[PDB]
RNA sequence: AUAGGUUUGGUCCUAGCCUUUCUAUUAGCUCUUAGUAAGAUUACACAUGCAAGCAUCCCCGUUCCAGUGAGUUCACCCUCUAAAUCACCAGAUCAAAAGGGACAAGCAUCAAGCACGCAGCAAUGCAGCUCAAAACGCUUAGCCUAGCCACACCCCCACGGGAAACAGCAGU
């Protein structure tokens, strides 16, 4: 979102948000279904599947992106740039 | 001459009896949980996996043995009369050697009057514990096992439970542990709850159990409305096998008492309520009937 | 550390904490410390009754016995919880002890009926 | 992600599934292989993957390499005994030299366990000492005993500083 | 049997032969380095007697612990030469072979 | 690491520093009680008191225990075999010396060491041995803790000398 007021940047971010939804399959709808690797630019993940109950270890973004999501159990690494766009 | 409870015979018709249910013995266990591990089988593949989880379920249902109460043990090994008064506390001494079997273990007791008497079951059983420490047994018996605890357990259904923290704590022929698993078997008796049991490897005691104290009549009312008939022949069959001069024994001998028949016998004679046995028994019948043409 | 001379040696090494003694029968070389080193563990005892009122005594009895044939001495307190096992016969001044005990109890009755 | 092909090869994990321990008498294990030739293969991948973990179930016999010595790749094993154990294996895999090497100078299943009897035997659970070699350092531990002082204050009765006390 | 030298045997390579009646061999182990899980060749010199003097460089040389050392480093003794440098005759066949190539064919027996 | 702050007018990347966590010492401010654990900064110097007797004389012990970490790949495995225990013996246990192998950190601006090998019964002959896969060297450090190694005021040692010895407990 971008504009010189903090409200109007707001506005457009959650709105330009809901026409670009992704779906995230989740296993039992609680997890993801393996573990993911990637390297995303300069920003690697390590996504790692995890049990019920195990909780989000996850850095903070992926934390409120999973919880988003509907992702409740899985383990979540970053490694080089952390860039949170990335 | 009877047959014992572990003969070949009676460990066939116990193991058929109790079922086979993989799901039921292998509920997810509520524990530490690591990540599922997954493969790709073909349909040969899964079926050898079953397969295997089939004998694994058999190995994990073999059955406890059933054994006599064990006799007190009063032994005397030495009256040393000098050393009375010389102390005022027992002295409990433990042979700790590794490969002697725990039922073999010297632990002898110097009372303050100076005896040396063999220790009792009790304290062979709290030494052992004391000094080889077993998984799932407490030194002090817990609580759950007074009877307002029991009975809180067998409300909540936890029957299974209350039989495994039983073998857990005590030895088969411990008298805690008899009591324990004769009021597990009358709770079962008395609410009707024999399906929990099944496809558990405490089926086979609580059927013994009932056998032997002649009272199969509500485990085989069960039986019937569950439309397990085969098991229902089994049992009554065990049953006239452990009693042989029972009267319903002598009628299923004289007359060809070969499948229902057995069932009917016994629902005439020696069955304390024949009459609702034979009322089941009709409903079975009308329920073969409601799908034979 | 190279002992000149010494011998194994049958004894209660002390552990515990204050107030609370405890024992580990160890085959222990003498001249080693008392809680030090030691050659291997035969058992324990525990001197302070617990809520049945016993003193628990572990003795590794094969291993006891092995070391004894091997030669290791026995500390006196050792010779002592053997004999109140039976293991061995009760130690003279166990049952020496047990009559000055009788002979002081005895003057002490006489002392409580003289009054 | 870990250096080099197959880098499974270099996690304990994957050098603890080794199952060839070789009998005390073997001492030295010499593998002439050829880096090339369709018939080689089995002793060039033997060598790549099983020998890692030859040696580390073995970490005593000297395990030495011979590549295009000899027109067709084989071992030889030196024992104690001065006797020497050639070892055809040309046309064999990998797994099926393992599997010989097994047979025929590995110990068996027995024996390991044996092994493995003999270890656990020190291990005494009632001994007591640092959790490096005991299940548990006092008889404090053990429910029902006297608990440490250091959580559950003892009796006045019998802490000494008030038998001092009673003596005075 | 009984003899007080850790290595009973060894195999190696002779790498020098300049003293008199003794081989100079490279016996190299694989070792594992503790970080990275990978085996790497440990070499070690060991000095063997040798009193045919037979012994020469490049030789793959088999060696047995003497029942003591006859010398300050002399602990070993040459009991095999396992592949005589050029002249290694394959312990298959028994043919004598360069390399790869059969000097004499298998076949011709 | 579940990361966070910080380069710029601004963005991305790389990178350093720092924050958040857990211990231990010291200091500042502050403090009621009970149980338990632990306790000089220093291998600098020490007042004082005590710490080794037993026992029918001989013997035995005072080499142990306790202490410190100055020094430092004498500690671990195998061979051999002393001393010691098994009332005398028996081989068993324990474990010296000796032999073989293994065994800390940093510096390569420490790259050469300078005889560091072998053969022979000896005589003597050969000219070799170690080392960039780290020899030789300098600095640092007690270690791999049921505990182990080393030191015992210094001269490594301790005949001898310097000199008058708490690194035994309490204490200064
Ligand atoms: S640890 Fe058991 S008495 Fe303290
Ligand atoms: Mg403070
Ligand atoms: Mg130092
Ligand atoms: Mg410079
Ligand atoms: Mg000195
Ligand atoms: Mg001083
Ligand atoms: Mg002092
Ligand atoms: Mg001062």
């Amino acid at each position: 979102g971008k504009a010189t007021d903090r409200m109007d940047a707001f506005r457009k971010a959650k709105n330009r948000a809901v026409h670009h939804l992704h779906y995230i399959e989740r296993y039992e709808d609680h997890t993801i279904f393996h573990d993911i690797s990637l390297r995303f630019k300069r920003t690697h993940i390590k996504m790692k599947k995890q049990p019920k109950g195990y909780g989000l270890r996850c850095h903070r973004a992926i934390i409120t992106i999973c919880r988003l999501i509907g992702i409740k159990d899985m383990y979540a690494k970053v490694s080089g740039s952390i860039n949170m766009l990335s | 001459k009877k047959p014992t409870f572990m003969d070949e015979e009676v460990q066939s018709i116990l193991t058929k009896m109790t079922g086979l249910n993989l799901q039921k013995t292998f509920k997810p266990a509520i524990q530490e949980l690591k990540p599922p591990t997954y493969k790709l089988m073909t349909q040969a593949q899964l079926e050898e996996a079953t397969r295997q989880a089939v004998e694994a379920a058999k190995v994990r249902l073999k059955m406890p043995p059933v054994l006599e109460e064990r006799v007190p043990i009063n032994d005397v090994l030495a009256e040393d009369k000098i050393l009375e008064g010389t102390e005022t506390t027992k002295y409990v001494f433990t042979d700790i050697s590794y490969s002697i079997p725990h039922r073999e273990r010297f632990i002898v007791v110097r009372e303050p009057s100076g005896t040396l008497r063999k220790a009792s079951w009790e304290e062979r059983d709290r030494m052992i514990q004391v000094y080889f420490p077993k998984e799932g047994r407490k030194i002090l018996t817990p609580i759950i096992f007074k009877e307002e605890n029991l009975r809180t357990m067998y409300s909540q259904d936890r029957h299974v439970d209350v039989l495994n923290l039983c073998f857990a704590q005590f030895e088969p022929d411990s008298t805690e542990y008899i009591k324990v698993h004769h009021k597990t078997y009358e709770d079962i008796d008395k609410r009707g709850k024999y399906d929990l049991l099944r496809s558990t490897r405490y089926f086979g005691g609580m059927v013994w159990y009932f056998v032997n104290n002649k009272k199969i009549d509500g485990l085989l009312i069960d039986q019937i409305q569950r439309d397990l008939i085969d098991d229902a022949t089994n049992l009554v069959q065990l049953y006239h096998v452990l009693h042989p001069d029972g009267q319903s024994a002598q009628g299923a001998k004289d007359q060809a008492a070969e499948g229902i028949n057995l069932i009917k016998v016994f629902a005439k004679t020696e069955a304390q309520k024949g009459a609702y046995i034979e009322l089941t028994l009709q409903t079975y019948q009308e329920a073969l009937s409601r799908h034979s043409a | 550390k190279a002992y000149r001379g010494g011998h194994l040696t049958i004894r209660l090494a002390l552990g515990g904490c204050t107030n609370r003694p405890f024992y580990r029968i160890v085959a222990a070389h003498n001249k080693c410390p008392r809680d030090g080193r030691f050659v291997e563990q035969l058992g324990s005892y525990d001197p302070l009754p617990n809520s049945h009122g016993e003193k628990l005594v572990a003795l590794n009895l094969d291993r006891i016995r092995h070391w004894i044939g091997c030669g290791a001495h026995l500390s006196k307190p050792m010779e002592k919880l053997l004999g109140l096992a039976g293991f061995f016969p009760l130690h003279p001044m166990m049952i020496t002890n047990a009559e000055r005990l009788r002979r002081k109890r005895a003057r002490e009755v006489l002392l409580a009926s003289q009054k | 992600p870990m250096k080099g092909r197959f880098p499974i090869r270099r996690t304990l994990q994957y050098l603890s599934q080794g199952n060839v321990v070789f009998k005390d008498s073997v001492k030295v294990m010499t593998v002439n292989y050829n880096t090339h030739g369709e018939l080689g293969e089995g002793a060039r991948k033997f060598v790549f993957f099983n020998i890692p973990q030859i040696q580390y179930k073995n970490p005593w016999v000297q395990i030495m390499m011979f590549k295009n010595m000899t027109p067709s790749p084989f071992l030889r094993f030196y024992l104690d005994s001065g006797e020497q154990v050639l070892v055809d294996v040309e046309t064999k895999s990998n797994k099926e030299i393992m599997e010989h090497i097994r047979k025929i100078l590995g110990k068996n299943e027995e024996t390991l366990r044996e092994e493995e009897e003999e270890k656990k035997q020190l291990s005494h659970p009632a001994n007591f000492g640092p959790r490096k070699y005991c299940l548990r350092e006092c008889i404090c531990e053990v429910e029902g005993q006297v608990p440490c002082p250091s959580l559950v204050p003892l009796p006045k009765e019998m802490r000494g500083k008030y038998k001092a006390a009673l003596k005075a | 049997v009984r003899s007080s030298v850790h290595a009973r045997w060894i195999v190696g390579k002779v790498i020098g032969t300049k003293m008199q009646k003794t081989a100079k061999v490279r016996v190299t182990r694989l070792v594992l380095d503790p970080y990275l899980l990978k085996y790497f060749n440990k070499r070690k010199t060991y000095f063997a007697h040798d009193a045919l003097q037979q012994c020469t460089v490049g030789d793959i040389v088999l060696l047995r612990a003497l029942p003591v050392p006859r010398a300050k480093h002399v602990k070993h003794e040459l009991a095999e030469i396992v592949f005589k440098v050029g002249k290694v005759i394959d312990p298959v066949t028994g043919k004598p072979c360069a390399g790869t190539t059969y000097l004499e064919s298998p076949l011709s027996s």
